[PDB]
């Protein structure tokens, strides 16, 4: 199978920058981890200044520019340093685990956000005015074959509802007619949140901007409506999966309730010609991702002399 | 020798009749072209217009060009181009940054000098040609006219957010993991059949990867034409326009724009499965340049500081403000004083302390009042003009509203918040209802605005400044009944505001001719800057920080005493916010007597009112 | 052909007649019911500075009583009322519109208001007054909203966008 060599070069150097860092020498990394092990969380800090002193900013661009293909090094990564100094933090009672950035040296507005840094690792700025429920979403699938009775797993999902193709070690032939087995799959948190423009940033005369804002893991409910908060995270494309195929008869090819806009007919550029698609047009939006989120707009005694130093 | 399949444009000549028409083009060729007379050959003929351009557009490093049509019609050889580019302005165009790529390298080394041109020959150029041809409305167009280029006006109603495009494709192999980049043309994708690798090499393998692939930006802008040209008994009509790269964010909503673009027809389908489409095909336009309708320079300070060296820098700019009215200097010393403003400080303890001067206008009814709000409207930077008549009981604050376009919530600020660091007026002060005043209460008093509903909680900042006008009940402004049964204002209303003025107008001969003989010179047809006010109070407000000394305390707690020989504590306070605002003016960096003087000269002859 | 018609306009069209198609949706119900069109070949409506305007001033000067005539002559079946007759013509005219230097400006529409009792003939003056001119609305009380109704929102059903 094809390799990366840079994606190693990158693994590399974040297992370097989290096992010789230490400046504060306190190993402060490897003082998380421990911290971690004792307090059993499941995401770990990197600050960017931090990483803007190794390498004169080789790794720190590298990472910056193409975050989108390189977080899979990163992860693996992290999984060696783990292993190798704290196994406790390799199992739960696997953990899947986050990272955060933050303290990025610039920040941008909603109006500065353009298709050609979609895949990289951006911070923002906006007041909060929508949140939804913290839905499970569906992170590795297991299935189980009708006939067989073969059990898969660690099936990837993208955007859509996927399940395997090739039947599993047998002789038996077979597309289609899974089982999910709900209980053996892992799931994740899922929240998402509308923001709009800051009141200085809006023009004298001005509709304002909105963007969809993608919270996941233990990033959720920390952004509450009518706050102002400073997100940073991915930023990415999301497809409409509707005409993607979806499995069952409930989309029913795009159902509406509302007229959509006659000015934008056909002058909203979709392509065509991919197999799944059909003879239909595939469109997409701009949303954003996030990994790390900030905000920027007991009567008992003895608990009471804790925390006091 | 060979042309472009379809058109009848060769690049051979082309390329050598723009460059040409570059190094060889003037001023000189212009004005012999347009000859108009009284046509100007002042050491212009000689300028060499387009190479200046192309020099300081390279040491810039900034790529836009302003090509014009007339221009190009100047020359003689080159006036081929000029119907060559109406007919065909893509392959045109395409020839265009063709030639730009190496206009640069024909100057960059005719001394040999050490630019690097690496990231001239990384970056690229175009070309915005305007006044194509005469300009016509959208009213009037035919299909005959497909693909030509064609100038536009229009009312901009609204903007869409960035569109993402594909442009290069990116498939993977789930099977070897394998990388390749596919191209898109006009927006189909022509699948990969079976992974090039020869040793994988297995049917049906492909997945496409949404966010490794290429997308530029689009925008799509909606016009509507113009009421002036609109005959009787019709509605309006509107058109779609395409906005790409640089140009995008550029048409602010409500404005009115003349644009250059090609027009186009696509077809739309009949139905959304099937392949059928409908004999009816949608018109637009695609547009390449739009025209409409800070950073002083040393210059400016220089003559900004020996204008501030004036003798009585505070008369002339009492007279400058508001030019036609005549008479009433003493409400314009106030408003002048208040365009500044005293210092603004915020400290840890006592917390923020005000810094803005709120006015009342009132009195007779037909004094010239709205007039006086209108002129001190402009020359703030930034501030609303919208009368108390009616509107919502939040309508200068924040009002949670759903959205037209789309089912959805947007928190939408008001007149006050909208007026941020400026100065907000308010006309018709009178018939503000009983239930939004107590907003204006809130805003007078914390300088913020909360909001709670629709399940979001937050506060926005108020921070202007109030200058309002008023009407009394009936026609006159007896002065034996005190002010508060003719004005209808709540006490507490009346007492906050700063400065209180009292506009008589009484039956006196020489008055009444006096100013009708000035009003009649007005219409009878035969020391003020126009925008100088704009910059100097920028300046003053924006870097300008005064100070207190003990010459201003020796002053203000005496003459605070003298006063209480029924004035409150709000009086001092409205003292030292008037010297202070003072001292910003006659540019100074602390507050002495002569601004304390003028500052209770200023609030008792308020008082004699 | 094509912008020969214009709304409002009472014409006479020549054409063929011809039958839609009516596929699509809801054709199914309908079976063997179908649409219709005229398609146009001809149109035939019912109903300047030159010498001759030049002229007509002239004859008219010559005429005399020019003020008295012109009011009178405004809806000659009322009879009386000839000074708001005259005043009609004033607000007919315009003033002057001079634009004053910084940012003064002075209007020259005239404002006339009519009152007085029921029925002294106050709604046919008015009507009669929106002939003379073609740059006239009669607009009416709150039957319908039209003299504020500069709204920025309009339903059109033909594509459901605002106007
Ligand atoms: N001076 C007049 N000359 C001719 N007819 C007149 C005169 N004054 C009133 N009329 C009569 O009055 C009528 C026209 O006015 P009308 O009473 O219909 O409306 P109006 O004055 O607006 O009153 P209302 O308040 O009832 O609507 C006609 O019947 C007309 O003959
Ligand atoms: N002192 C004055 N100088 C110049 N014009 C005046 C003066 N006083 C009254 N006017 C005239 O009277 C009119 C006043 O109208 P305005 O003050 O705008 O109405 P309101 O009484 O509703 O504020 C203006 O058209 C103006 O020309
Ligand atoms: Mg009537
Ligand atoms: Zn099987
Ligand atoms: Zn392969």
């Amino acid at each position: 199978k094809v390799d990366d060599v840079t994606g190693e070069k990158v693994r590399e150097a974040f297992e370097q920058f989290l096992e010789d860092f230490s400046v504060q020498v306190e190993k402060v990394y490897r003082a998380q981890i421990e911290f971690m092990k004792i307090y059993d969380l499941n995401t770990i800090y990197i600050d960017y200044q931090h990483l803007s002193m190794r390498e004169n900013g080789a790794l720190a661009m590298a990472i910056s520019e193409q975050y989108y293909r390189f977080l899979p090094f990163l992860q693996k990564g992290l999984r060696r340093v783990v292993r190798k100094y704290a196994p406790e933090l390799l199992n739960t009672s696997e953990r899947v685990f986050q990272i955060s950035f933050f303290n990025l040296p610039t920040v941008h507005r909603i109006r500065d956000i353009r298709s050609e840094k979609i895949g990289s690792l951006l911070s923002i700025s906006g007041t909060v005015t929508r949140t939804s429920e913290v839905r499970p979403e569906l992170y590795k699938a297991s299935f189980t074959c009708d006939m067989c009775r073969a059990i898969v797993d660690n099936v990837e999902q993208s955007f859509k509802y996927t399940e395997p193709t090739f039947c599993p070690n047998p002789s038996c032939e077979n597309r289609a007619f899974w089982t999910l087995n709900v209980t053996r799959s892992r799931f994740l948190d899922w929240q998402k949140v509308r923001i709009q423009e800051n009141a200085n940033e809006i023009p004298t005369g001005s509709m304002p901007r909105t963007l969809d804002v993608i919270l996941r893991g233990d990033s959720v409910e920390r952004a509450k409506p009518g706050d102002r908060c400073k997100f940073t995270g991915v930023e990415i494309v999301v497809p409409d999966v509707t005409q993607l195929g979806l499995p069952g008869v409930k989309p029913s090819s795009t159902l509406d309730t509302r007229g959509i806009s006659k000015t934008t007919e056909g002058l909203n550029s979709g392509v065509t010609g991919l197999r799944s698609l059909g003879v239909r047009d595939l469109t997409y939006k701009i949303s954003f991702l996030a990994c790390h989120v900030i905000s920027i707009g007991e009567r008992d005694q003895e608990v009471f002399l804790n925390s006091l130093s | 020798l060979r042309i472009i399949w379809g058109t009848n444009v060769s690049i051979q000549e082309c390329t050598t009749n723009f460059r040409n028409f570059l190094m060889s083009f003037k001023y000189k060729f212009r004005k012999i072209l347009d000859e108009r007379e009284e046509f100007i050959n002042n050491t212009t003929d000689e300028e060499l217009y387009y190479i200046k351009q192309l020099n300081e557009m390279r040491e810039l490093g900034t790529s836009n060009l302003n090509l014009d049509a007339r221009n190009l019609l100047a020359y003689k050889q080159t006036e081929d181009l000029y119907h060559q580019l109406l007919n065909y302005p893509q392959e045109v165009i395409s020839i265009m940054d063709q030639t730009i790529k190496d206009c640069m390298v024909s100057l960059i080394v005719d001394n040999n000098l050490d630019y690097d041109l690496d990231e001239i020959e990384t970056k690229f150029y175009k070309v915005r040609p305007y006044n194509v041809g005469s300009c016509k409305g959208m009213r009037e167009l035919n299909p005959n006219d497909i693909d030509k280029l064609i100038n536009l006006k229009g009312l901009v109603l609204r903007s869409t957010p960035v569109i993402p495009d594909m442009k290069v494709a990116f498939f993977k192999c789930n099977v070897c993991d394998h990388t390749m980049a596919v191209e898109i043309d006009r927006g189909v994708i022509q699948e990969p059949a079976r992974c090039e690798r020869i040793d994988c090499n297995e049917p049906n393998s492909m997945s496409l990867i949404h966010n490794r692939c290429s997308f530029a930006d689009k925008q799509v802008i909606k016009l509507q034409e113009t009421p002036d040209f609109v005959p009787d008994g019709q509605t309006p009509h509107s058109i779609s326009l395409c906005v790409y790269d640089e140009l995008v964010d550029s048409c602010r909503a409500g404005d009115r724009i003349e644009v250059t673009g090609t027009f186009r027809s696509i077809p739309i389908r009949a139905n959304s499965r099937q392949r059928v489409l409908k004999s009816l095909y949608k018109t637009y336009v695609d547009v390449v340049h739009v025209k409409k309708v800070r950073q002083i320079t040393d210059q400016d300070l220089a003559k900004i500081r020996e204008v501030a060296a004036r003798e009585d820098l505070y008369s002339l700019l009492a007279r400058s403000i508001a030019p036609s009215i005549y008479e009433l200097e003493d409400v314009k010393k106030g408003i002048l004083l208040q365009l500044f403003g005293g210092t603004n400080k915020t400290f840890t303890k006592g917390g923020r302390y005000r810094g803005d001067i709120n006015i009342l206008l009132c009195g007779d009814p037909s004094t010239s009042k709205s007039q006086i709000l209108q002129y001190v409207h402009k020359i703030t930077p930034r501030g609303v003009y919208t009368s108390g008549k009616g509107s919502s009981a939040v309508g200068l604050t924040a009002y949670i509203t759903r959205d037209v376009d789309t089912k959805q919530l947007v928190l939408e600020s008001g007149a006050l918040v909208l007026s941020d660091g400026g100065v907000c007026c308010i006309d018709e002060f009178d018939k503000m209802s009983d239930s939004t005043r107590s907003v204006l209460h809130e805003v007078m008093e914390q300088q913020t605005i909360s909001i709670a509903k629709a399940g979001i909680i937050t506060t926005l900042n108020a921070r202007s400044s109030i200058l309002a006008s008023a009407n009394p009940i009936g026609s006159r402004y007896n002065p034996n009944l005190p002010v508060t049964e003719n004005i209808d204002l709540p006490p507490p209303l009346l007492s906050r505001f700063d400065l209180v003025y009292l506009v008589l107008d009484k039956v006196d001969e020489k008055n009444d001719r006096e100013l009708a003989k000035h009003l009649t010179n007005l219409y009878l047809e035969d020391v003020l800057p126009v925008e100088f006010l704009t910059m100097y109070i920028s300046y003053a407000k924006e870097h300008i920080h005064p100070i207190i000394t003990e010459a201003a305390k020796t002053e203000l707690v005496r003459a605070y005493v003298g006063m209480r020989k029924t004035a409150t504590t709000r009086q001092l306070e409205s003292m030292i916010r008037l010297a202070e605002a003072h001292a910003k003016m006659k540019l100074k960096n602390v507050v002495e007597l002569e601004d304390v003087q003028e500052a209770v000269r200023l609030i008792r002859s308020a008082i004699k009112d | 052909l094509v912008r020969s018609l214009s709304p409002g306009d009472i014409v006479d069209v020549t054409g063929i007649f011809l039958p839609a198609p009516y596929t699509g949706f809801k054709a199914l119900k309908a079976g063997l019911l179908t649409e219709t069109y005229l398609e146009a070949q001809f149109v035939r409506q019912h109903k300047s500075l030159t010498s001759d305007v030049e002229e007509r001033v002239m004859e008219l000067i010559t005429s005399g009583d020019v003020y008295n005539r012109l009011a009178k002559s405004i809806a000659p079946e009322i009879y009386g009322n000839l000074d708001v007759k005259k005043a009609l013509l004033l607000l007919l005219v315009g003033g002057v519109d001079k634009r004053v230097g910084d940012g003064m400006k002075i209007r020259g529409d005239i404002n006339v208001c009519l009152m007085g009792d029921p029925g002294v003939a106050k709604s046919q003056l008015l009507k009669a007054i929106c002939k003379i001119s073609p740059r006239g609305v009669y607009t009416t009380g709150k039957g319908s909203s039209g003299v504020g109704l500069t709204a920025a929102v309009m339903k059109d059903p033909v594509t459901d966008e605002m106007i």
